[PDB]
RNA sequence: ACAGGUUUGGUCCUGGCCUUUCUAUUAAUUCUUAAUAAAAUUACACAUGCAAGUAUCCGCGCCCCGGUGAGAAUGCCCUCCAGAUCUUAAAGAUCAAAAGGAGCAGGUAUCAAGCACACCUAUAACGGUAGCUCAUAACGCCUUGCUCAACCACACCCCCACGGGAAACAGCAGUGAUAAAAAUUAAGCCAUGAACGAAAGUUUGACUAAGUUAUAUUAAUUAGAGUUGGUAAAUCUCGUGCCAGCCACCGCGGUCAUACGAUUAACCCAAAUUAAUAGAUCCACGGCGUAAAGAGUGUUUAAGAAAAAAAAUCACAAU
RNA sequence: CACGAUAGCUAGGACCCAAACUGGGAUUAGAUACCCCACUAUGCCUAGCCCUAAACCCAAAUAGUUACAUAACAAAACUA
RNA sequence: AUGACCCACCAAUCACA
């Protein structure tokens, strides 16, 4: 339907099923519903490890870029799982609450020498 | 209607829809007054020329068929 | 094969001597009209509803939380003085720990204070006599005393238990004394209440908000009440979302003996209902339906009995039509049933047949459960089904709406308003419509229009007072129009005879004829009064009547008399 | 449709009605527990709480999401795009108003005419021709969301909203009324989405995870409902006696009732089972001497067929 | 668009004979019928209307075939 | 001139071990 404005957007559609979550990424308007109507299907990310213990994510590269070039916008998830493929650099986000990760995992370990003390 | 006869039980019902109209009571026996609500189905009673509805037993002011005692 | 499992709240089996926790009392202020309950209330709590009630009058229970200067926590209940309310004084009787019996000095003990004490001592209920109007010219609290005396009911004067203070309710004058004669008795009763376990109450009045939906004063016996428990009072049940305060407030608990507004009810509890506790929504309905199938049940066996008799009536006039018309074949039957031939038998199927009978249809809608109550045992005590007859139709709570309007205008009923409200929207509608709408914010005034309705129904006393009377001498035969017409030469003896009239004629003491004649004609003209020794020619329209040579005729008028209602309320 | 019952004393034909299948709502009767899905009487009126903010001030966001189906024969599909927005110099790209039209598009012709509904000139006016739509349905009237990754419309009412009625939940919950129709006045922004921010991040009744409900599936812990004359699987003994009652259709009940009511046995579905109502499906690529139907007659119009071979013409009572 | 049996309408003319209606006579329980007698509108001519029929050969028009082939009855069955 | 209504065909054996 008609907006007012608002640009093109690469972000993850949500379908799935109670508990069992799926994702449909998708190049969509960005004022448009979120499991609504959308410009083209870009791939697929399914969340749950499967039997392999593997996350399978989906990603029409040339049709990717071909939005990109256009100026489409990327959601902060679709820019993680694009940098976790390798296709963009590491978002920084990734990195930084690696390290934060990195330092709760040092301080629970001096807090478990620290009360088996 | 003339092959078979007997006398059977109906009322005159007001309908929510304001329309008044003929209605028939299945069972042997009953308690209905004036005033009392009930709710109607759509039935058509086969004898009785001219009667389309039917009283739901066991609803409201009519209560199921009392069982021999 | 299948017997229903009985399920249904009970109220839980008396608590143990550990967990019995100090409690607080329920004091009901009982008594006959304008002694002052209302004005001890207003004086407690620091409020006037004195000022502001309608009529000055007190038409509904209510619960009253009020903290005193010793730290005492009492419950009040103020009954309403009129013979109307009687229900309702009973219902307060039996939800309380004291009752304070006000008796005005000037006058003594009266009909309504007599009700009340038999109210509390069936209710097996310690009470306090409060003498009231002390400040007055005539007051006696000696006589008062006498008068209690007679009742059964001994002052501490007299060497009885029952506590008698002294209070004038303007000035303020004993209300110290009162109050720690409350707290002696309640010290003395030793009350007790379970705060742990699940909630017992009783609910005081029941009524709808249009913001809140169905809303009842309830008054916990036992057990914390906290919102969202799940509530069973007779056949309905609720989910409680607020638990409020008189004055608004929202209160997060509910501890034994405290006045609780609560909302979520699916249905209206009937006023004086037993509140249960459950433990979820389903145990709720397993409940709630239990209960209906049982009073289904009952009204059912009644009903068959009733039922069984009808059917054996017209078994019976089925064997008589049967084996007293001489049974042979079936086809011979058809034969024989040739003997009795002409049936004559008038039924009709319309609606209009009653209304020359004089029914009253009648729909009654209140502002609270009690209220109605009042009114619907106001309607019971109608003793006179000959004169004409009260039909309540529909009654129920809560403003006049669509329904209401409609069900009158089948029934051609009218809708009695009571402490409540009716909108533009259905009032243009019950214009329409041609029904009556009357709304009433005084009790007795609505019984008062109700007797206005009865009797402005009611069948007009027709009354025959005599006018003239005319003895016949000669019989004419006159021939007008090639028709014979036989006529009376009449002589007017004591007073006049009036064309429009009715006649009637008198053979030697019997009465031969009713009706109007054809043509009063004297002496060639028409004249349609003759007095006294004026001779008239008399020409009936009946031609089957005999005029003799000395026969006596009797001109009568028929006049209205308007009779009043036969039902007069005890009230 | 793989069909079946029912017109008659009977047979054939024609022709309706009904049965058998599948779904949904409601009701009755029954109901043990999980999971998943779905949640629906009302464009009537609404108490209370919450549903839009972010941000070093400006700004940017704030019916977008969400709601609803009131209105309108709306419209589907398709041209063509002004504008807004994003990106970048531009060029691109996303959403696409207005304007259009190959085609398709509810009922009603007992709505048959509409009444200015066309074009030219040229300068944008003066002026001039007398047209335009329509039985291939104009112009009316009634009913109505939809052709569904979605779309169209509305946003208290007066199509609109300057004004005027008047003081708005068709956001989430709730509540009155109303209806055969009954989910929590609940928890979180942890994930996705959205807004804003350079950013850590904040906000979000969107949504996520829960609560409620036999509405539907599935799994097992759960047994009850309907029926037993024929269609149509399945019955015995009493009671009743054209009564009381029963039936979808045919019909049953008049003293030997497998048809009522109850019992015994059985059949059939099963956490459901019946009933009621709406659907799905269903009419004619068939017919017109006697069954519904060849319009009392001929000519032309519009529209169609020409599909290979020829013809117009002579006793008698046309007008 | 132009016609369209009988009946019927309007206006003027005709009138032998027939004849709804009506009046008489029979018949009959009745007889506002059948049967008998009289007589009228009408049947006729001119002019205008009216537009209906069991207007039915209950079988549409135009070209064809006698192949396939019986619901029944009727006037055999069919193609475009 | 006449002559209630209602009437009909929807179940299967015997005999022996
Ligand atoms: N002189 C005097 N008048 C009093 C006293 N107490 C009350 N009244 C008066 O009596 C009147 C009735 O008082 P009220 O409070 O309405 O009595 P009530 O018993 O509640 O009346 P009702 O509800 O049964 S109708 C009031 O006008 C009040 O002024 C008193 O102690 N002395
Ligand atoms: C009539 O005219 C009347 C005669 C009756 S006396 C037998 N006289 C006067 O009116
Ligand atoms: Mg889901
Ligand atoms: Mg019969
Ligand atoms: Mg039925
Ligand atoms: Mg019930
Ligand atoms: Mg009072
Ligand atoms: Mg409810
Ligand atoms: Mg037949
Ligand atoms: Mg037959
Ligand atoms: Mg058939
Ligand atoms: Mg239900
Ligand atoms: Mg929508
Ligand atoms: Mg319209
Ligand atoms: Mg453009
Ligand atoms: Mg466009
Ligand atoms: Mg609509
Ligand atoms: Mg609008
Ligand atoms: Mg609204
Ligand atoms: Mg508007
Ligand atoms: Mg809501
Ligand atoms: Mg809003
Ligand atoms: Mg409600
Ligand atoms: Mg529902
Ligand atoms: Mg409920
Ligand atoms: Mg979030
Ligand atoms: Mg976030
Ligand atoms: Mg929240
Ligand atoms: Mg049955
Ligand atoms: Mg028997
Ligand atoms: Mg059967
Ligand atoms: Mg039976
Ligand atoms: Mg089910
Ligand atoms: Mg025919
Ligand atoms: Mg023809
Ligand atoms: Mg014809
Ligand atoms: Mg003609
Ligand atoms: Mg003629
Ligand atoms: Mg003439
Ligand atoms: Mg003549
Ligand atoms: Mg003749
Ligand atoms: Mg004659
Ligand atoms: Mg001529
Ligand atoms: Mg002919
Ligand atoms: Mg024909
Ligand atoms: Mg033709
Ligand atoms: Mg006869
Ligand atoms: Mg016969
Ligand atoms: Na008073």
């Amino acid at each position: 339907r008609a907006y007012r404005g608002g640009h093109l957007t690469i972000r993850l559609a949500l379908g799935g099923c109670t508990n069992r979550p799926f994702y449909r990424i998708v190049a969509a308007h960005s004022k448009c519903p979120r499991d609504g109507r959308f410009v083209e299907q870009l791939g697929s990310y399914d969340p749950l490890p499967n039997s392999h213990g593997e996350k399978l994510v989906a990603l029409n590269f040339d049709r990717i870029r071909h939005w990109i070039g256009c100026g489409a916008h990327l959601s902060k998830p679709v820019e993680k799982l694009l940098g976790l493929s390798g296709f963009y650099p590491l978002h920084p986000m990734m990195i930084t609450n690696a390290e934060r990760l990195r330092r709760k995992r040092a301080r629970e370990v001096l807090l478990a020498s620290q009360k088996t003390d | 209607k003339k092959p078979n006869s007997a006398n059977r039980k109906c009322c005159r019902v007001r309908l929510s829809t304001g329309r008044e109209a003929v209605c028939f009571i299945p069972g042997e026996g009953h308690s209905l007054q004036e005033h009392h609500v009930v709710l109607v189905q759509g039935g058509r009673t086969q004898d009785l020329p001219g009667v389309k509805l039917t009283v739901v037993r066991g609803k409201y002011d009519c209560g199921h068929v009392q069982k021999k005692k | 094969d299948k017997v229903r499992k009985n399920k249904d709240a009970v109220r839980r089996p008396q608590a143990d001597p550990a967990l019995l926790t100090p409690r607080s009392p329920v004091v009901t202020i009982m008594g006959h009209v304008d002694h002052g309950k209302t004005t001890l209330l207003d004086k407690f709590r620091k409020t006037q509803v004195a000022a502001v009630e309608t009529g000055g009058i007190t038409q509904h229970i209510g619960a009253f939380l009020v903290s005193l200067p010793s730290g005492e926590k009492i419950t009040f209940l103020d009954t309403p003085g009129h013979a109307a309310f009687s229900a309702m004084r009973a219902r307060g009787a039996q939800v309380t720990d004291i009752v304070v019996l006000v008796v005005a000095a000037d006058d003594g003990v009266m009909k309504q204070t007599v009700e009340s004490i038999q109210h509390a001592k069936d209710a097996q209920v310690p009470i306090i006599l409060a003498v009231n109007k002390c400040d007055k010219a005539e007051a006696d609290p000696e006589k008062v005393k006498k008068e209690l005396l007679a009742y059964d009911v001994v002052c501490e004067d007299y060497g009885g238990d029952v506590q008698a203070v002294p209070v004038s309710a303007l000035t303020g004058d004993n209300l110290m004394a009162l109050a720690e004669a409350t707290v002696a008795l309640a010290e003395m009763l030793e009350l007790k209440a379970d705060p742990n376990g699940p909630v017992e109450g009783t609910v005081i009045e029941s009524f709808t908000d249009k913001g809140r939906g169905l809303v009842t004063t309830a008054i916990i016996q036992r057990g914390t009440l906290r919102k969202g428990s799940v509530l069973v009072a007779g056949k309905c049940w609720a989910k409680v979302r607020l638990m409020f305060d008189e004055n608004g407030k929202t209160i997060d608990e509910a501890y034994p003996s405290m006045p609780v507004g609560i909302t979520g009810w699916r249905d209206l509890p009937s006023a004086g209902e037993e509140i249960l506790e459950v433990e979820s929504e389903p145990r709720a309905r397993e409940v709630v339906d239990w209960r209906k199938y049982e009073q289904e049940q009952e009204k059912g066996q009644e009903d068959l009995k009733i039922i069984e008799e009808k059917r054996k009536e017209h078994k019976e006039a089925h064997q008589k039509a049967r084996e007293k018309y001489g049974h042979l074949l079936w086809k011979k039957r058809s034969i024989l049933r040739f003997l009795e031939r002409k049936e004559q038998i008038p039924l009709k199927p319309k609606e209009k047949r009653e209304r020359d009978s004089n029914v009253l249809s009648v729909i009654i809608k209140g502002d609270v459960d009690g209220s109605v109550e009042a009114i619907l045992n106001i309607i019971d005590t109608y003793d006179a089904s000959h004169e004409c007859e009260l039909e309540l139709v529909h009654f129920g709570v809560g403003d006049v709406s669509a329904n209401d309007v409609n069900l009158a205008e089948t029934f051609d009923g009218v809708i009695y308003g009571f402490n409540v409200n009716a909108g533009n929207v259905i009032q243009q509608s019950a214009a329409k419509k041609g029904v009556k709408i009357k709304l009433h914010k005084i009790i007795y005034r609505l019984v008062e229009d109700l007797q206005e309705e009865l009797s402005s129904r009611l069948p007009c006393a027709v009354e025959e007072h005599p006018v003239g009377e005319a003895s016949i001498l000669a019989t004419f035969s006159v021939t007008e129009g090639k028709k014979k017409v036989p006529v009376a030469g009449c002589r007017v003896q004591k007073g006049q005879l009036e064309k429009q009239k009715k006649f009637k004629l008198t053979r030697n003491g019997h009465v031969i004829w009713k009706g109007s004649l054809t043509s009063l004609k004297h002496h060639k003209d028409d004249i349609s009064i003759v007095k006294t020794g004026m001779d008239c020619g008399l020409s009936l329209d009946e031609d089957n009547m005999e005029f003799q040579v000395g026969d006596r005729i009797v001109c009568y008028e028929e006049k209205q008399i308007q009779a009043k209602t036969s039902w007069d309320p005890g009230f």
